[PDB]
């Protein structure tokens, strides 16, 4: 869920 | 160091270098041999 | 394929023992360790002695030997050009020499030491190439130019504000400047440097947190300019611009001193060429 | 008067200890940021 | 000042072994300037060519000084640090700029 | 001026500038 | 919903031309990308090429003019003509000569409508692919320092002479004489910050390139990719300036870094330049009321004579 | 279809301001007419 | 490729590359020859060292 | 679709219409010939 | 969901409290209107 | 979930003082108004 | 297969001869030797 | 587990310690209140 | 582990980093001694206040 | 777990003597107190 | 395979070849040794 | 492992680093002793305080 | 293919043209011979 | 593994090496003898 | 393990070679010997 840009994508 | 590559590297180093510096030295001792010396003032 | 690594198992698998170059001459480096982020090795030890001592001698030349709490009103100057490249500690210039030979210790320990990181993680050699262009930089001001020039004193004085009165008479003594040609090609590259560095940074944020392929900033850069680089090739761009700015500059302050006196009489053969002198009259000769 | 004038100030000091303190809170702030957890490939396997 | 040597104005000086065609303004000294460009002589001195912090003088101005000054530093010889102080152009801490002031107005 | 010490520094000048021709060779040549 | 393919090859205004595309091998081994075309042209891409034009054929003809209509003396003379602003006893006044002010008037009207026209060609055209608008206010931010040098500089100032003439030679003319007008530009503090953001620019490109140069091997500049899932090359990447400096970035907000460093740049310089005239008329006597000029009472000046 | 209608329109308008523009331009600066003068 | 080449520089010289450097030691030799003949020359018209 | 583009030529209009009321009150009130904010 | 952040008002407000206290004590110092750290 | 950590309540506070204390002490130096370190 | 291609060759052979030209006759005009173009 | 580390404290007193003697000792002798070091 | 420590500073505090405590507070505590006996042999030759 | 390394201590405290000792000689070298390598 | 191509050899010699052509050219012209282009 | 460092230090010392410590501390007394030495004979030669 | 050899006679060449181009220059502009002579 | 003999013996070198260079640079650059002179 | 004699003699061979280069460069110049020139 947690991404290298700060968004937290499903 | 046994394979004649590394062999051949440094002694090419070593050939570059000392045609450049020599290289120099002739260029520099022909100069000042044929160049005149300049005037001096009045 | 991907999951959440919390960045200790990553620094944890790529620590690895003696792949540097003083493990490759000595064949065992003596100070192949870590404090706390930092890789201390050999030339790492070399370089935080340079810089302490360098630190050192430029604050007892600035407070002491000047009388000054003001870090703005500080000249820390070489010695006068009549003494040529003579060293005397019971001169006024002594310490800025001791200060000058610090910091070129230190700035090439930097330099060593990281090509001793790149070698521990299996990479190329950019890094210390971009970074010994400006080494060489201070190197040519420094070193080379006053030991042609026969003089300690023809090196800068390391003032905040005072550094910039050297650039001034000294830009002011081979009038005009802006005429010589490798400044005005390092100045072209400083600013197309700047321009490039603004787009790339724009155009990998403007497709950042989107819903969309990678092919979309080809289709945008490609319908602006008729041209779109690349991935690989925007970097290396970058990598070479960057370093030639310098390295072009080099040139324009060492042919200054020597082999020139003025930058308006260079160019005085460009109107005797044989093709167009002699073609015009009244204020319209040569 | 041994002070600066206040546009020495208002000009000259106050921009650098914003740059300075600016320069080390971003710096703190990409460093946090930077090393945090989430989705990396696995480095075993992917070398 | 004495230190300067004491020598003399003859002859021999503005002429240089001539008796006429003497040239003031050679085309060899013209490199960088306009080819008609002369020294702005019905100004009074100093003050002429004063520029800097002027509000009713703009870049026209600047030029018109430029071109007496590089004129002065070809006759000289040297770079422009010869009668300045580079960081300040209008202080007067080198005796040069005095001798030049009195050589202006003798022209 | 000496004229041969000055022909040196010249040449340290240049020389500084091979690096960054190695890294353009390299390029030119891993990349056919 | 945005068709790539039919934003890159349609036809009419809206739409493409140089078509079908090129090859150039050099580039294609050296850069990694080859193909040049199509280019798109517009409305706000037809309006900025005619009034470019338009400006760049008076200033051409004008150095003609002075010339005197010699092709010789034309190639001769060419990198040291210029079209220069009307004089200073003319004020801000229109009614001035073609020979003595006026081309140049009308040349810098045409280019202020072409930098206009060219920014809403980069709005437009980023938001007709799926991009974001970011290379839009980067072109405004360097567009304020342009303005105030040609247009509210002079307007403060009460002169068109104090804006720069048209000319390869004239600019660096003009930078001479703007320093040497207003007191010594060094001890200008905002000209001290744009040299901070531009050195530092500098710094960041190359220490960027070289990084992302040196471990490709593992596809790290794909960088697109990288914001999704990090692989060995970011990994190393990290490590390396984690290890050097003691901290490091992303594959992400070092972009952010990159965007905000050549911003600042020239936001510093055009308030620096616009105080330059304006509030300050020497800065070299406001730096010694500011305690910010060492002493240097007994200067070695044998190092600056011959 | 060759040719575009919006094309035409586009260049002709804007070439016909760019010329309007040019010569108001010139005959300001010729001085001939007293026009806005002191 | 690797004949007519001595075992000695087979690591680094192919058969193409052997012709070449034939021919260019023989061009050295040639040179040095014409330009002993040339600084002769020069030294009976003017001698430089007196 | 549609040859012509309503919003298009408004935003062109209004933007050229600014641009020519900027340059005209200009080009008049730095001539001299009108008697505005003297002092 | 709140619009603002309690933590940002705190922080904005102690960094502008602390620039505008030390701007005024140092223009009121270099003024020489009040005695104070008079030599 | 706090507004604020205490670790970083802590460090702002110690670099404050410190530096506070730094200037005031370069200050007072800079015057001329006390008899200290004079020769 | 062939080292050159013939259209290389023309275009360089044309460009070479139109420079060439062109640099002659203006070393001649500008020499003064012949009367030619003269007020 | 805990706010603060007995390490850092340790290392970043030692160093605020070396430096502040460094520049005490500097000043002090800079200022010229003391027959300490001359000729 | 955590079994010397008082039982007050046990959140806080190991064996090894308690050993290390004890040795720093010492150290500070003779410095300390040192500081004030060199300030007042120095007040004895110079007072720097008056 | 020990806070240090004994390894790493022996070594700052070697780095920082050097230091020390290399600093103190050169400034009493220069200040010319002593008739020590006098030419 | 091999050392050289061809075609690089013929471009680099009659590159080399007119250039040198041009510098002898012009500094023949320029010694003023011969008549030529005089008046 | 640790058998012959003292039970007190037992959790910051090896068997190794207890043998390098004693060392260290040694050359150090030595040291301070022979910088005490040196700076009795330099006062005797110049007192630097007057 | 290896890079040493070309790249050997490639910077030979260079340098016995700089080389041999510098020495007729500094010749000829000394005076010493007759050589080219008004 | 700590403390090994090898890397104190290439230390200790290095150091000496350094320091004796250090010494005459510093001897030599005094001018109290009359060594190297002319 | 990793110790050889070889690592020994060629640091030995590269240093002494070191020393020797800046022996020369040293001795030549200065105020005696003056470059050779006498
Ligand atoms: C007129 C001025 C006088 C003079 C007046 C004074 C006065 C007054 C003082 C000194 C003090 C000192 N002087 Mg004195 N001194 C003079 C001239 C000299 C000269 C010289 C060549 O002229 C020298 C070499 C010295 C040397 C010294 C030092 C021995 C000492 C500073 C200790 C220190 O660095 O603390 C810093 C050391 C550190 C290791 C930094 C750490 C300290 C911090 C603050 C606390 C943390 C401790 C740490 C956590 C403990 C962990 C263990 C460590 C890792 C080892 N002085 C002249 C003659 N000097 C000071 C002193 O006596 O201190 C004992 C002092 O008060
Ligand atoms: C630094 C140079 C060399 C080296 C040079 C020497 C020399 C020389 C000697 C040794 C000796 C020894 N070395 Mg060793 N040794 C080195 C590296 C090592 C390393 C290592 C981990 O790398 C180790 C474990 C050792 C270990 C040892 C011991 C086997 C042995 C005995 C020491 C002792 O008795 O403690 C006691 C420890 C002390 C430090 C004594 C204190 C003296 C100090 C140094 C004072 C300064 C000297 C001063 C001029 C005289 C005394 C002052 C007065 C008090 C006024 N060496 C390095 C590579 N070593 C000694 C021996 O007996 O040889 C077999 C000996 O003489
Ligand atoms: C004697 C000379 C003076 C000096 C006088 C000045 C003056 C006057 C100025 C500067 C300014 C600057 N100086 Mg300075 N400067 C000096 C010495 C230095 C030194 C040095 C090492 O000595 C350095 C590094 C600098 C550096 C700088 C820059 C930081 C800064 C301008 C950068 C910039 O943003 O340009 C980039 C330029 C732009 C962004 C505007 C132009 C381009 C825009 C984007 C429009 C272009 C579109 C174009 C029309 C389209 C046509 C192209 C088509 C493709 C064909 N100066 C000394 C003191 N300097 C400027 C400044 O900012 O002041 C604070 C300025 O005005
Ligand atoms: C006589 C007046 C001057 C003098 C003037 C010159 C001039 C002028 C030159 C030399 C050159 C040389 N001089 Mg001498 N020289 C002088 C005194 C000396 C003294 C001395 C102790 O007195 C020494 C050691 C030398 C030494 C040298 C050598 C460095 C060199 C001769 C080697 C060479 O070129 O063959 C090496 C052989 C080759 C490199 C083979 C390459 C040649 C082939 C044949 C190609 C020729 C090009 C040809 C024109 C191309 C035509 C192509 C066709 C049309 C297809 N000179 C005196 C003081 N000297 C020459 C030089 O530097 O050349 C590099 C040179 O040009
Ligand atoms: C006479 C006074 C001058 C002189 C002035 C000129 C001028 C001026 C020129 C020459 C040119 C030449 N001169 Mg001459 N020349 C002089 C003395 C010399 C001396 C000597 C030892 O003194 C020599 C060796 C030469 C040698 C030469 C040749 C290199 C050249 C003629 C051959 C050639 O290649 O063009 C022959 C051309 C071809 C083989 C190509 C055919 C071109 C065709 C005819 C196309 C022409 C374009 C046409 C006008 C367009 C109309 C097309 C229609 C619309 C269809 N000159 C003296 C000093 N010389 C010319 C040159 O350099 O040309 C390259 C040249 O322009
Ligand atoms: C006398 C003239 C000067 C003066 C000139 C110097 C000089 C010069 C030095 C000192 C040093 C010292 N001075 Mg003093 N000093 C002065 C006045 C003072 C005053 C004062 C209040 O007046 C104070 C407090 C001091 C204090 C000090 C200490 C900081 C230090 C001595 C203690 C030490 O570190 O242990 C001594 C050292 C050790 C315990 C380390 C162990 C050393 C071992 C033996 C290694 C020696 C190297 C050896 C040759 C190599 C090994 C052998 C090989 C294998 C062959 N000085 C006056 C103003 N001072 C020294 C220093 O800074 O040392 C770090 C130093 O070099
Ligand atoms: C003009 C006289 C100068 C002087 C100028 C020089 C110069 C120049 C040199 C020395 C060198 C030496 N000098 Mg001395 N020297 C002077 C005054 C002194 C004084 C003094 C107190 O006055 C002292 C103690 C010394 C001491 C020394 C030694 C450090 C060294 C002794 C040579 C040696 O060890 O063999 C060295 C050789 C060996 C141990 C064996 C080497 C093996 C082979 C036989 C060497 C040939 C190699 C050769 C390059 C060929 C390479 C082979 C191929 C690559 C295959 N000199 C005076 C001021 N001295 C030399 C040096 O630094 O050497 C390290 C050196 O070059
Ligand atoms: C002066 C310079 C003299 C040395 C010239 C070396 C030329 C070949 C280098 C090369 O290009 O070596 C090729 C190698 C490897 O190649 P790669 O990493 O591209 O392979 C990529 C595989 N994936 O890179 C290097 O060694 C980098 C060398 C780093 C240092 C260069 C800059 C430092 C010297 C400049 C002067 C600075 C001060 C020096 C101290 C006084
Ligand atoms: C610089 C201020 C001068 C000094 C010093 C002397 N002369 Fe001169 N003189 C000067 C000029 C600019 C000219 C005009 C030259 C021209 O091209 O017309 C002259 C001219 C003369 C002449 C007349 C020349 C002629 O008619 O052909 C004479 C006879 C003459 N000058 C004499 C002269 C003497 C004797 C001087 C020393 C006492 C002397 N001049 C000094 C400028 C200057
Ligand atoms: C001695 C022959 C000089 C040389 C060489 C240069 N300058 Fe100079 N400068 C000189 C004088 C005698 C004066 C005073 C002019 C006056 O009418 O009073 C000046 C003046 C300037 C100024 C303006 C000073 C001011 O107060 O604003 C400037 C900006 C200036 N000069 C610049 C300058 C430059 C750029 C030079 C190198 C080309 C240069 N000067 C050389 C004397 C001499
Ligand atoms: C390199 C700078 C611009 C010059 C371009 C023309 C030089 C020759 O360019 C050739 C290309 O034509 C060829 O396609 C590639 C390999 O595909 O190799 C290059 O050397
Ligand atoms: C709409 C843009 C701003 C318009 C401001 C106009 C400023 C006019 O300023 C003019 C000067 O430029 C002119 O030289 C004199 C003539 O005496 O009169 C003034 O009013
Ligand atoms: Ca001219
Ligand atoms: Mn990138």
């Amino acid at each position: 869920a947690a991404a290298p840009a700060g968004a937290a994508a499903a | 160091t046994n394979t004649v590559r590394g062999r051949f590297y440094i002694v090419a180093g070593i050939i570059s270098v000392v045609m450049a510096v020599a290289s120099i030295a002739i260029f520099w001792w022909i100069f000042y041999t044929i160049t005149p010396a300049p005037a001096p003032p009045l | 394929s991907a999951e959440v690594i919390p960045f200790s198992i990553i620094e944890e698998f790529y620590k690895r023992p003696g792949k540097t170059l003083a493990a490759r001459f000595f064949g065992v480096d003596p100070f192949d360790f870590w404090i706390g982020r930092f890789y201390v090795g050999l030339f790492g030890a070399i370089s935080i002695i340079g810089i302490i001592l360098g630190v050192a001698f430029y604050l007892y030349e600035g407070v002491v030997n000047e009388g000054t709490l003001n870090i703005l009103a500080m000249r820390i100057e070489p010695p006068p050009v009549s003494q040529g490249l003579n060293v005397d500690p019971a001169q006024p210039g002594f310490f800025w020499f001791l200060t000058m030979v610090a910091a070129t210790i230190a700035f090439v320990g930097w330099l060593l030491r990281q090509i001793d990181i790149s070698l521990k993680l299996d990479m190329g050699m950019e890094v210390p190439i971009a970074f010994g262009a400006v080494v060489s930089s201070w190197i040519t001001l420094q070193w080379l130019r006053p030991i042609a020039m026969g003089a300690w004193g023809h090196g800068f004085p390391l003032g905040i504000t005072h550094h910039l009165d050297w650039v001034s008479n000294i830009g002011y003594q081979y009038y005009n400047f802006f005429y010589n040609p490798f400044h005005a090609i390092g100045i072209t590259l400083l600013f197309a440097s700047t321009l490039f560095l603004h787009m790339h940074g724009s155009a990998v944020l403007s497709e950042a947190k989107r819903n969309i392929s990678d092919q979309n900033i080809h289709v945008f850069w490609r319908n602006i300019l008729g041209y779109s680089i690349g991935e690989i090739g925007i970097h290396r761009v970058a990598f070479w611009t960057g370093a030639a700015s310098v390295l072009f500059s080099n040139l324009c302050i060492f042919l200054s001193g020597t082999f020139v006196k003025d930058w308006n009489a260079f160019w005085g053969f460009w109107d005797k060429m044989p093709i167009w002198n002699g073609v015009g009259q009244g204020a319209l000769v040569a | 008067s041994p002070w600066p004038v206040w546009s020495g100030y208002a000009l000259c000091f106050v921009p650098l200890a914003a740059v300075i303190l600016g320069f080390i809170i971003a710096a703190r702030f990409t460093d946090k940021q930077a090393t945090s957890a989430y989705l990396r490939l696995d480095p075993a396997k992917a070398n | 000042p004495a230190s300067v040597g004491g020598y003399q104005i003859t002859c021999a000086t503005c002429h240089n072994g001539k008796a006429a065609g003497l040239e003031p303004y050679p085309i060899e000294i013209m490199n960088t300037l306009p080819n008609d460009w002369r020294l702005p002589l019905e100004l009074d001195y100093p003050g002429g060519l004063v520029v800097t912090g002027r509000k009713d003088v703009s870049n026209h101005e600047v030029e018109q000084n430029q071109f007496a000054m590089y004129h002065m530093n070809v006759s000289m010889g040297q770079g422009c640090t010869f009668c300045h102080n580079a960081r300040y152009f209008p202080s007067y801490e080198i005796a040069q700029k005095n001798h030049s002031i009195i050589m202006l107005q003798m022209t | 001026m000496n004229w041969i010490v000055a022909t040196f520094m010249l040449m340290f000048v240049l020389v500084a500038f091979l690096p960054l021709v190695v890294s353009l060779a390299y390029t030119w040549v891993t990349n056919p | 919903p945005i068709d790539l393919h039919d934003e890159e090859y349609r036809d009419g205004l809206e739409g493409t031309i140089a078509k079908p595309p090129g090859h150039v091998g050099w580039m294609q081994r050296l850069l990694g990308e080859g193909q040049v075309g199509p280019i798109y042209v517009g409305l706000w891409g037809v309006i900025s090429f005619i009034t470019f034009f338009a400006s760049a054929f008076i200033i051409l003809v004008d150095y003609g003019r002075q010339v005197g209509w010699n092709p010789i003396i034309y190639l001769r003379e060419f990198w040291n003509l210029a079209v220069y602003p009307p004089p200073t006893e003319y004020g801000l006044s229109w009614n001035v000569p073609w020979d003595k002010g006026g081309a140049w008037l009308a040349a810098t009207f045409f280019l202020h409508i072409s930098v206009l026209t060219w920014w809403a060609r980069l709005y437009t055209r980023a938001k007709a692919t799926g991009v974001g608008t970011q290379l839009a206010w980067g072109f405004a931010s360097a567009l304020s320092l342009y303005f105030v040098i040609y247009l509210f500089h002079p307007l403060a100032l009460g002169n068109w002479s104090a804006a720069p003439g048209h000319g390869f030679r004239a600019i660096l003319d003009w930078t001479n004489y703007v320093s040497i007008h207003w007191g010594n530009f060094y001890y200008n503090p905002f000209h001290m910050l744009s040299i901070f953001f531009l050195l530092g620019s500098t710094l960041l490109l190359a220490m960027h390139g070289a990084t992302i140069v040196a471990t490709s091997k593992w596809k790290s500049e794909m960088e697109f990719t990288e914001m999704m899932a990090e692989g060995p090359g970011t990994q190393r990447a990290q490590l390396f300036w984690r290890w050097v400096m003691g901290w490091n970035a992303n594959s992400y907000n070092i972009h952010i870094w990159a965007w905000w460093f050549a911003a600042f740049t020239a936001i510093t310089g055009a308030i620096g330049l616009f105080l330059s005239g304006t509030l300050v008329p020497d800065w070299y006597a406001w730096g010694e009321t500011a305690k910010i000029v060492a002493p240097w009472p007994n200067p070695d000046w044998a190092q600056y004579v011959f | 279809r060759p040719f575009e209608f919006r094309t035409s329109v586009v260049v002709s308008t804007l070439l016909g301001l760019v010329m309007a523009l040019l010569i108001h331009f010139v005959v300001l600066s010729s001085g001939a007419f007293n026009w806005l003068r002191a | 490729q690797n004949d007519l080449v001595p075992d000695q520089w087979k690591p680094l010289f192919n058969n193409a590359e052997w012709l070449v450097h034939d021919i260019v030691v023989k061009t050295i030799y040639g040179g040095l020859i014409i330009a002993v003949i040339a600084h002769v020359l020069c030294w009976a018209w003017t001698p430089w060292i007196r």
